[PDB]
């Protein structure tokens, strides 16, 4: 809410100060990436 | 006149040297290991 005004008790995060002093919002976790890549399985090399 | 045969067989060791000489100027063509086998059939994931 903004003081000295009738606009109050609204839910959300206004763009005035989303940082709230905090220098960074952190979220940690795991991430799994099933991808396709270039591997010959050490099977494209010279014979010798 | 049989000596020719006896010499042709006797001096045949020098053949090796000649081959080496003929291999001196010969170009080299070295092969690499080649994949074969049960290559699994992989395709795109269900895409919409």
């Amino acid at each position: 809410s903004i003081t000295r005004t009738r606009v109050s008790r609204l839910y959300g995060l206004p763009a005035a100060n989303p940082n709230n002093g905090k220098e960074y919002y952190e979220v940690a976790g795991r991430f799994s990436l099933i991808s396709l890549v270039p591997s010959n399985d050490d099977y494209q090399t010279p014979i010798t | 006149a049989s000596l020719i045969y006896r010499q042709l067989l006797t001096n045949s060791y020098t053949v090796d040297l000649s081959d080496e000489i003929q291999e001196i100027g010969s170009t080299k063509t070295q092969n690499v290991t080649i994949n074969l086998g049960p290559f699994a059939q992989t395709g795109y994931a269900p895409v919409n």
